[PDB]
RNA sequence: ACUCAUACUGGUAAUCGAGUAGAUUGGCGCUCUAAUUGGAUGGAAGUAGGGGUGAAAACUCCUAUGGACCGAUUAGUGACG
RNA sequence: CUGCAUGGCAAGUCUAACCGGAGUAUCCGGGGAGGCACAGGGAAACCGACAUGGCCGCAGGGCUUGCCCGAGGGCCGCCG
RNA sequence: UACCCUCAGAAGGGAGGCGAAAUAGAGCAUGAAAUCAGUUGGCGAUCGAGCGACAGGGCAUACAAGGUCCCUCGACGAAUG
RNA sequence: UAUGCCAGCUGGUGGAUUGCUCGGCUCAGGCGCUGAUGAAGGACGUGCCAAGCUGCGAUAAGCCAUGGGGAGC
């Protein structure tokens, strides 16, 4: 990256397939093993740990997804606002860590026997 | 004479010769022109719109109302006459001059007064005091041409360069580098940002066809090859005897 | 213009003054003047001289460089210091005549103008 | 320098406002002729005048040098040793010219010569070149 | 001496105390005539060797770092330190102050 | 006069000290690049007001504000005042 | 184009485009084409010069302290 | 920007709450000058206009970073007829 | 001592200054044609609500297949 417009221009605007990356977080320190991989895509059925801003050290199920926005929710990540309706604050991946993965799928994009 | 050192740092072959353009006179004046000039040929090209402050339709009403002839009509007081000064004068302009981008920003140098301050540059290389005068700190009070062997070309990883720097004595120099990037206050912050991008100069490594990979990363060292060394690397920012190391192969251009 | 020029002039200031003769004082002055003044030299006339002075067992310094554009001194050793001279002047003012020297040398030598010739 | 200082003084250069502008008149040199005090002031650069000298033959199909003076040669020999090659007898001659661009090879005679005495061979030699040559030694050339 | 001030500085606002010459046209102060007071000229003040001196008598100047006090001695003001404005703050002028070590007195703070 | 010195020190000026145009000489600023090298959340740049230096272009400090960048030296660069 | 200050080299000096190398716009090596200088005079044809013969004399040097030698400079002579 | 007071009012204002900061509160860091409100010091409804420079008084404003100053006596004592 | 002058203080007005850079300017390397198979170009349409832009074309911000991608849209 750091080329110029590129590496950025074709970043945010692309694609609904590449986006999987950009939403990736680290595994636990048990999960790193138990299938090698430094990081995962983060799924709705996962678990996380906040490690980072505003909420540090607390986590609940992801309860969210992304797409264009490369963002996800947490459990009660956030709350009160002026509007009066509690809205979670979308954060990361970056700051988050995954300390639990839910693989409903038998094969979760080969998070096993990677090569 | 020059004394070669093996990649052990122990006194080794200790073989000469030195070049003959090492005996060079040494002119910082000449050196300063060529590489400072070189710096000039680095600036980018930009320009002002060819027709900015030219679209007219501004006229000056003649005398009558107390006013100065301009022409200044259209959009209220304004004009494209170059002189758009405060007060009664209006704004709008014209020929700010002259900057057109196509101007071949470059330099002017004679060939002789170029690589004459190349072989001055290298020249005040091997010296002692005006080695450590402008910067560079090395324990080695003795001869500082700093030859090596042909090997050292091969050293893949720096660390190993680090071993053979400590054992030469020059190596304190890398300790005394910016040894970090310092943002530079002042102008340059906006433009090519000197900003954090800055560091002290260091060792300089001269080699043959290749440039040493395991040396380039270092505190403030630059690597070059004999057939390509310029007046800039040697004598970094108009100065003289940067510390330097030459493989004993890349003696020098010697030509 | 820098180091070589500076030291040399300074040295031949502590020559005239510490010792006697004005040469090595005068020479300071010439150098302490525009470059397009000095030398010139051309080893021709650094030989036969208009003045009685010429070749003899004495040096003939020149303020400026010496250059080779002519014959060389005869049997006499007459070789002299000057600010550096290069090319045939040097290695030509050798053998016949004498060997040219740095003039700094002419500064460390007999101080006090000795038999010397201006030979501009 | 002085030029550097521009600000601080109103009007730079000649002091005046409404000072020197396009003047005195005409473009470049005013007409080389009379004008109403525009330009004149009795001249004689030029006088004659069509800049440069040119000869029609002078060009291709024109005679060419090289020319050598009988000074370098004598300086060359015998006083100092030089081109050892092309040395025989007390002395000899031959090409010692920067260019052997042809139509050439004369040797002028100026300076003090023979002195070598030297014998020279080349294309035609000037009269004051035979003398101070043929005198001590020297002679015919490039028949 | 008399506080030089450019004339009518205290008349039209924006004009500042910074003094300059008077306009040549009969402009009161020019043409020295009393009441205008001024016409700064050499000869007023600037005693030598004490042109710029702290009233304390200590040449006191410039400190914008803590290198700014190098071997500066706070005895007879070779360098009598003063921290510039436009210095960071306590953090900065903390290990600036605490210069106190080598005898150097800093003015305020 | 002494001196490398236009750094000191001592000495002479009754026979030196006004000045527009102008000539000469000592004391510039902007962008970005590079080498050497520094500063900043213990508060950078900018801004306002105020202190000091330089003949001067301009440099610098203090206080408030501001809340992340900013320099110096040398060699370059130019949509540089 | 013409000065000036500084610096390299010097009867020489500099490369241009371009080529090779490389640490790849820097830079190191190469390249001397060509330019200016090394002789001028003449429209041209064409011819072709003082590496010093004399005299004053500054600086500087020499001397036994006015007398010598006297570059540069100045005045002639001589030469194309 | 909840709640409360006010108001014709989902306006605006007051109060209050959030945040390191609201002169970060919606075309939303720092926050100069011109300039405005209130206020402090000095002057002021009998007195004259390039608005100041230099000199000297009034009134006005802890420490620090300056440490001096006054009187009698005495020692020294240029020029001063 | 009203009206009022000068300087400051608190608050404002204003948006300079400093710092910041999602934009410019310039140089460099690479690459280089499209259209009657309608660019090409234009018109008018097309959305739950739709004025502009973009995309599409009465199957109208779209339909199908394969591959990629992935828990959101």
């Amino acid at each position: 990256s750091s080329d110029r417009r590129k590496a950025r221009k074709a970043y945010f605007t692309a694609p609904s397939s590449q986006r999987r990356v950009l939403l990736s977080a680290p595994l636990s320190k048990e999960l790193r093993a138990q299938y090698g991989i430094k990081a995962l895509p983060i799924r709705r059925d996962d678990e996380v740990l906040v490690v980072r801003g505003s909420k540090k050290g607390q986590e609940g199920k992801i309860s969210s997804v992304y797409r264009l926005k490369f963002a996800v929710q947490v459990d009660k990540v956030t709350k009160e606002k002026v509007n009066g309706a509690s809205v979670p604050i979308n954060l990361h991946p970056s700051k988050l860590v995954i300390t639990k993965l839910h693989l409903d799928k038998d094969r979760k994009a080969l998070i096993q026997r990677k090569g | 004479q020059v004394t070669v050192h093996s990649l052990t740092g122990e006194a080794t072959a200790n073989a000469l010769p030195l070049p003959a353009v090492f005996s060079a006179p040494i002119r910082p004046d000449i050196v300063h022109t060529v590489f400072t000039s070189v710096n000039k040929n680095k600036r980018q090209a930009y320009a002002v719109s060819e027709k900015a402050g030219h679209q007219t339709s501004a006229e000056s009403w003649g005398t009558g109302r107390a006013v100065a002839r301009i022409p200044r009509v259209g959009g209220g007081g304004t004009g494209r006459s170059g002189q758009g000064a405060f007060g009664n004068m209006c704004r709008g302009g014209r020929m700010f001059a002259p900057t057109k981008t196509w101007r071949k920003w470059n330099v002017k140098v004679n060939h002789n007064e170029k690589r004459y301050a190349t072989a001055s540059a290298i020249a005040a290389t091997a010296v002692a005091s005006l080695v450590l005068a402008r910067g560079h700190r090395v324990e080695k009070i003795p001869e500082i041409p700093l030859v090596v062997s042909t090997d050292l070309e091969s050293i893949q990883k720096t660390k190993e360069a680090v071993a053979a720097l400590k054992a030469v004595g020059a190596h304190s120099d890398l300790l005394k580098v910016l040894k970090s990037k310092k943002l530079r206050a002042g102008k340059g912050k906006y433009r090519n940002r000197r900003w954090t991008q800055r560091r002290g100069p260091l060792v300089v490594y001269a080699e043959d066809n290749g440039i040493v990979k395991a040396l380039r990363n270092v505190p403030g060292v630059e690597t070059a090859n004999v057939a390509s060394l310029n007046l800039l690397q040697l004598a970094p920012g108009a100065h003289l005897g940067r510390f330097v190391i030459w493989t004993e192969a890349a003696f020098t251009k010697l030509d | 213009d820098n180091v070589y020029l500076k030291l040399l002039v300074k040295l031949y200031t502590f020559l005239a003054r510490r010792t006697d003769a004005p040469f090595n004082k005068v020479v300071l002055k010439a150098l302490f003047l525009s470059k397009i003044n000095r030398p010139p030299v051309s080893v021709s006339r650094i030989a036969r001289a208009l003045k009685q002075e010429g070749a003899a067992n004495k040096t003939v310094v020149v303020v400026g460089t010496v250059t080779d554009d002519a014959r060389i001194f005869e049997f006499p050793k007459t070789t002299v210091a000057a600010l550096r001279f290069t090319a045939g002047a040097r290695a030509k003012i050798v053998k016949a005549g004498g060997e040219c020297i740095t003039l700094d040398q002419l500064a460390v030598r007999a101080p006090k103008g000795q038999n010397t010739l201006i030979l501009r | 320098t002085k030029t550097r200082k521009h600000r601080g003084h109103v009007s730079a250069g000649k002091g005046r406002i409404g000072k020197h502008r396009k003047h005195p008149g005409g473009r470049g040199m005013a007409g080389g002729e009379h004008h109403h005090r525009i330009n004149m002031d009795k001249y004689h650069p030029g006088y004659f005048g069509k800049v440069g000298m040119r000869y029609f033959h002078k060009q291709q199909a024109h005679f060419w040098k090289p020319v050598l003076n009988l000074d370098k040669l004598w300086t060359l020999i015998p006083e100092d040793k030089r081109d050892q090659y092309l040395k025989s007898a007390s002395k000899e001659t031959a090409p010692v010219i920067d260019t052997l661009a042809a139509g050439y090879g004369k040797i002028l005679g100026k300076g003090r010569i023979p002195n070598v005495p030297v014998i020279v061979k080349a294309r035609f030699v000037s009269k004051l070149a035979e003398e101070k040559i043929r005198a001590a030694g020297g002679v015919v050339e490039l028949i | 001496t008399k506080k030089f001030k450019r004339h009518h500085s205290d008349r039209y606002h924006r004009v500042a105390e910074n003094w300059r010459k008077q306009k040549g046209i009969d402009s009161v102060v020019r043409r020295r005539f009393r009441g205008n007071i001024s016409q700064p000229k050499i000869g007023y003040g600037s005693n030598k060797k004490t042109k710029f001196l702290s009233p304390s008598g200590h040449k006191t100047f410039l400190v914008a770092n803590v290198k700014d006090l190098e071997t500066l001695t706070m005895h007879t003001k070779t360098y009598a330190a003063e921290i510039a404005h436009n210095i960071s703050a306590k953090n900065r002028v903390v290990i600036l102050a605490r210069a106190k070590a080598l005898g150097i007195k800093v003015t305020n703070p």
